[PDB]
RNA sequence: CUGCAUUAAAAAUUUCGGUUGGGGCGACCUCGGAGCAGAACCCAACCUCCGAGCAGUACAUGCUAAGACUUCACCAGUCAAAGCGAACACUCAAUUGAUCCAAUAACUUGACCAACGGAACAAGUUACCCUAGGGAUAACAGCGCAAUCCUAUU
RNA sequence: CAAACCUACCGAGCCUGGUGAUAGCUGGUUGUCCAAGAUAGAAUCUUAGUUCAACUUUAAAUUUGCCCACAGAACCCUCUAAAUCCCCUUGUAAAUUUAACUGUUAGUCCAAAGAGGAACAGCUCUUUGGACACUAGGAAAAAACCUUGUAGAGAGAGUA
RNA sequence: ACUAACCCCUAUACCUUCUGCAUAAUGAAUUAACUAGAAAUAACUUUGCAAGGAGAGCCAAAGCUAAGACCCCCGAAACC
């Protein structure tokens, strides 16, 4: 009989041979992840088309912002196959309410308050 | 599926190669001994005590009370093993244990347990009856020196406080007879408090006698800080508990700012707290002795709160919740014709605009 | 429950049991005892 | 559980072909080494 | 007024009282105690204390079930409990002894049967 | 034949459940679950909750009646130092039985 | 399917009229027994009088 | 059930609910238990005593009962000591 | 000759319960227990069987009444605090039958209606056959399968 | 005595009328556009049907609904199975009740666990999930395998 | 689409019945005309009046009156 998958705990412990392979840091655990669906919900079952509706990853490659909590954590293990999750940066800081217009999420991960459309100078 | 157990087994210990070789119960008793010397212990898994069970803080119960009496037990051993071979040695007394005649002096053992096992049966009873759970917000206490009251009724009879027992407020209308063994340069210190007699604030409570500085057993001389007030328990509001207590004092100590006018008839001016008042004496103040008696209401209450305080007496009544319904359907299905009456709330008929 | 630690603590038939001699002790030995009188033959 | 092989599934195919064995390759072929 | 603790109707003894009597019988002495439904114990009438042994014969006999009896009739009396429960085996409650001790709390006012709880 | 149907018995309220009094806690052919404090048992072995309050699941001691000749017989064949264990179930009150309150002013 | 018992009626003594049935077996004497009878609020006599079936 | 009688053409009454259902003037119907007279001997007590009360019809039975009925039944009635006037009206009814 | 009865004769109206490749010969239709269905509930056959259509003990096996459960609907079935009244919610897996109607002063009772949700009471044969349909369903043939069989090697 | 013949179809002639006989059966059922929308069961002279239920639709009232942290759900019997029930937080926006009815429950295939006198397949029948009866791309052609859904125009681009 | 009809590339007729029809399952040579959803019990929407509504009767514990809006065609062998 086909039934939900119960993943073992033992799959989610970063080994230091991970760590230097992906740059996270265990001490400074990122605060934001980026999620984004990559497949298809169909031809998978009910449970895990409400999970990714809950998330509200119904257009694939649209980049969404989710807490890094336990409980956002439980969710996104049950599609982990279906989502691609990356840490977010911000290199220039929370952005402001001056700024907040002015925002841009680069594809690799950060998130620039100054975006210009200028060639850097350098 | 398994999870492995977070702790031993109940029968783990017992081996199972040598099962027959193993003696087994054979009675009842046996095993129920076996039962409830296990069931009090401890355990990883939900009990019924974990829930049920009151709850005791990690801490222990801080004692506030007088150094235990040291006494010789080898020579106290030499002269009770010896006092019971000359009592097995009368054949009097062995004819009497054969034919199940024997007795023995109800009051003479009763004097005896006072100083022997006395204070500790009296501490173990009152933190039952939660004497002090109620005054110093926890704590022990041993009373060490035995304390008779007897309340004078008629002109012969007695009334008795020995612990927890039933006095009514008409044997308690006139100041008790406080006797104690003391001997000289001793100060006491009397108090008397009702534990649920407070009709505003529950947490307070009301003081109804205060005594100080009492010359060893001489009672009369004592000074008067608050006077005598009978207890005014409400008509069905239950049944109150009053402690007498009595205090030792090291040295003399100033009442002045507990001090209470003569005649104190005011409830605010009678509202008193043994918290704080303990806790500013103690570095000069010991208990010595406690002794309680339950009070009902009676006629004279009546008197008591129309003269005495110049107030109307409050009548109490114990009311039950409302029974519990589930909601109400518009098509109770299978319910029988009495289902529309548990929510009618009058009884009488209804004509509506007709 | 199965799944829980605490199972199997119910189980209790695992306590209790579901001639020719060994090489070291005997296999069954049966012990007369004849007299003429009843009380004394009993009482031993 | 058949006796005629019990044809794969392709899923289930490609799983394997992907997780099959692979040998360390040292090298220089020991045999060629002084 | 109070609830009682109803239930239990699998296993003995059942727990519907205010106030419980104990009486432990062992090999050396007998040991009456009456205590409350929550556990805690409100007094003792035990033969190791010293005020009674020195009139009785023995620890362990009739004399000294009659003996704690009553002296456990006196200890309710002035202790302000009045009503009791007892819920022996029935080999116990079969011994002589006991039915005497028995005699002992009629004698002494204390009744072994609790009253009805009023619901309403 | 043999073409009998379920016949739905098994736990109706979980552990921490509120209930009201009356309400059944479990049915049962045999006594997998056994009742505790403020539960009562029918004739077919059901389980219902006498007060209101919380559903609660717990281990504790088994101590059968004198007069169940069947389980007397049981326990005196145990080894010594065995203690015989079953699930109970009970139910914690929640509301006091009442309070009082003034009602006049004499 | 042999039928050994019989349903019978049972009638007060006290006059009262009041009837109930119980099942007893055919090979037996007419039975009189003592039942509750609602209109006397008190335990009365029933008599046997006459047979309803057999079952 | 007859939509139009041949006689009046208006819808009439299947006069078989009318013997074994009763009707109150909320919407309510009141039916008694079907072998409630029948084999009362091997009956328990309890079983016997459930057996004799009136019981209510959910929603389904009740808009059952409405269409085989005219509005003839549907009427408030001022009976003279009627036994069940007080049921004829709903009381605290939320939703 | 008419009316009412009893016998015949000749006739009238109506019908052919389902399941088991077909026929013959038989079997089954209702209820309960274990296996499938391993851990809340539920879960099917041509299913594997095993049983049930009683009896026993009471005679308060009395009367009311919160709150609940259910054989996936309904009908029906099950448990029950508390109160009145008495003493000091029986055992048993099933051990059963609706409405109408009949008996009865009444309380109550009436079914192998076993086709067991029961039509108040109806059988065979048609190759002399008819009608409306069905490849949801046989034979002819095609296709799947090779149970078996043949061959060829070890 | 061939169940023959009785005005070119006699197991019961022909015409008219009752008659627009009845048919749970077959066939048919007419303008445009949009939206919601699928496979639990029970009873039944019933399995070619019907009723209840489930599912689905519309309008209205109300507040919790799904997901789910510990704690918790049996013993004789360790296929000591995958897993379920319950369920605070959190992510989310649905859920319950009232009123009104129609329509579907003669299904197929794949993955997995099984059952059909202790049948490896095959045949029939249960349970979980998916797909199909809804678009497109790819496996040669392809209802059920893989990729992918919310709808248009474009002579743009990155991918599965 | 194309300069260009064809040539290039793409595309397994319609309806009905079935889980599933390009199906070698039914129906249709073609054109014109004719040929098939009938009802207001309850409920919903919108006026009027309102503890009353209605042009005798009927209903009413906010109801009563009025209006709008849902229920097909052909075909037997037979019986009298
Ligand atoms: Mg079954
Ligand atoms: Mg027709
Ligand atoms: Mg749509």
């Amino acid at each position: 009989k086909f039934t939900r998958s119960r993943i073992p705990e033992k799959v989610f412990q970063a080994s230091p041979e991970d760590h230097e392979k992906y740059g996270g840091d265990p001490q400074n655990p990122h605060k934001l992840h980026i999620v984004t669906r990559i497949k298809s919900t169909r031809r998978r079952p009910y449970w895990e088309k409400d999970i990714i509706k809950m998330l509200g990853l119904e257009k694939a490659h649209t980049p969404q912002v989710h807490k890094n909590i336990p409980s956002v954590n439980a969710k996104l293990k049950v599609v982990k196959h279906l989502i691609r999750i990356k840490p977010l940066k911000l290199p220039q800081g929370l952005p402001a309410e001056e700024n907040m217009s002015n925002t841009c999420l680069k594809s690799t991960g950060e998130l620039v308050v100054q975006w210009h459309l200028k060639p850097v100078e350098q | 599926r398994r999870t492995p157990p977070l702790g031993p087994m109940p029968n783990s210990d017992i081996d199972l190669s040598n099962l027959e070789r193993l003696e087994k119960y054979r009675s009842f008793d046996r095993y129920r001994r076996r039962a409830e010397q296990e069931a009090q212990a401890p355990h990883w898994w939900r009990t019924y005590r974990e829930y049920f069970g009151e709850k005791t803080d990690p801490k222990e119960k801080i004692d506030i009370g007088l150094p235990p009496p040291k006494v010789s037990r080898t020579q106290q051993l030499l002269e009770r093993k010896q006092a019971i071979q000359e009592l097995r040695a009368n054949v009097e007394e062995e004819r009497a244990a054969r034919l199940r005649t024997a007795s023995v002096p109800l009051d003479a053992v009763r004097a005896e347990w006072e100083r022997t096992c006395g204070p500790y049966h009296k501490q173990r009873l009152a933190e039952y009856y939660g004497l002090y759970r109620d005054l110093f917000h926890g704590a022990t206490f041993v009373p060490r020196v035995p304390l008779h009251v007897a309340y004078a009724v008629g002109e012969d009879d007695l009334m008795p406080v020995y612990c927890g027992n039933e006095v009514t407020p008409t044997e308690a209308a006139q100041a008790p007879e406080v006797t104690y063994e003391a001997e000289e340069g001793s100060l006491w210190t009397l108090l008397l408090t009702s534990l649920d007699g407070h009709l505003l604030e529950p947490d307070a409570e009301y003081l109804h006698w205060l005594l100080t500085n009492i010359p060893g057993n001489r009672v009369a001389e004592g000074q008067v800080t608050c006077p005598y007030l009978p207890p005014f328990p409400a008509r069905g509001s239950g049944i109150h508990r009053l402690a007498f207590l009595l205090f030792k004092q090291d040295q003399p100590i100033d009442f002045s700012e507990d001090a209470r006018p003569s005649p104190c008839y005011q409830l605010a001016q009678r509202t008193f707290r043994t918290f704080d008042f303990y806790k500013k004496h103690q570095e000069t103040m010991t208990p010595a002795g406690l002794s309680f008696f339950q009070c009902r209401w009676d006629d004279s209450v009546t008197y008591i709160f129309h003269q005495l305080l110049d107030m109307r007496e409050p009548v109490f009544e114990f009311v039950r919740p409302p029974p519990y319904h589930p909601k109400q359907k518009r098509f109770p299905h299978r319910q029988p014709l009495r289902y529309l009456d548990r929510y009618r709330d009058s009884h009488e008929p209804t004509y509506g605009i007709y | 429950y199965k799944t829980k630690p605490t199972h199997g603590i119910g189980k209790y038939k695992h306590l209790i049991k579901a001639n020719l001699g060994t090489d070291y002790e005997y296999g069954v030995l049966n012990i007369h005892l004849t007299a003429y009188d009843m009380t004394l033959a009993e009482s031993y | 559980v058949t006796r005629h092989r019990r044809v794969m599934h392709f899923q289930r195919q490609k799983l394997m072909a992907v997780t099959e064995y692979i040998p360390p390759k040292p090298a220089i072929h020991p045999s060629c080494l002084p | 007024v109070a609830r009682k603790e109803r239930g239990w109707r699998t296993v003995f003894p059942s727990r519907e009282f205010w106030h419980r009597l104990r009486v432990i019988r062992t090999q050396h002495h007998v040991e009456a105690l009456v205590e409350h439904q929550n556990g805690k114990v409100v007094v003792s009438a035990s033969t190791r204390e010293w005020a009674i042994k020195k009139h009785l014969y023995s620890t362990r006999n009739v004399v000294a079930c009659e003996s704690i009896g009553r002296v456990l009739a006196q200890r309710c009396l002035e202790a302000g409990i009045n009503f009791m429960v007892y819920q022996p085996t029935p080999w116990e409650a079969a011994s002589d002894s006991m039915k005497r001790l028995q005699s002992a709390m009629t004698e002494g006012g204390v009744v072994l049967r609790e009253p009805q709880r009023i619901y309403e | 034949g043999g073409k009998s149907s379920g016949r739905r018995q098994g736990i109706k309220k979980m552990e921490g459940h509120y209930v009201h009094a009356g309400n059944i806690i479990a049915t049962q052919r045999h006594f997998r679950w056994h009742p505790g404090a403020h539960v009562g048992v029918g004739k077919n072995k059901c389980l219902y909750a006498l007060e209101e309050g919380i559903v609660r699941y717990t281990k504790e001691v088994y101590v059968p009646h004198p007069r169940n000749t069947e389980a007397v017989d049981l326990i005196t064949r145990l080894p010594k130092g065995a203690v015989l264990y079953k699930t109970f179930v009970h139910v914690v009150p929640a509301k006091p039985e009442g309070t009082f309150k003034l009602v006049a002013m004499l | 399917s042999k039928s050994k018992n019989i349903l019978v009626r049972m009638v007060s003594e006290a006059g009262t009229g009041f009837c109930f049935n119980t099942k007893r077996n055919r090979l037996r004497e007419k039975l009189t027994l003592l039942h509750y009878d609602p209109v006397v609020k008190q335990r009365v006599l029933f008599v046997e009088k006459k047979k309803i079936r057999s079952l | 059930l007859t939509y139009f009688s041949a006689r009046k053409g208006k819808r009439k009454t299947v006069k078989a609910v009318i013997d074994r259902f009763l009707r109150l003037h909320c919407g309510l119907w009141v039916r008694r238990k079907a072998g409630y007279k029948k084999k009362l001997w091997k009956k328990t007590p309890a079983r016997k005593k459930r057996l004799r009360e009136f019981v209510f019809c959910n929603k389904t039975q009740s808009k059952l009962l409405d269409k085989m009925t005219t509005s003839f039944w549907k009427r408030r009635n001022w009976y003279v000591d009627d036994p069940y006037q007080k049921y004829h009206d709903r009381t605290n009814l939320k939703v």
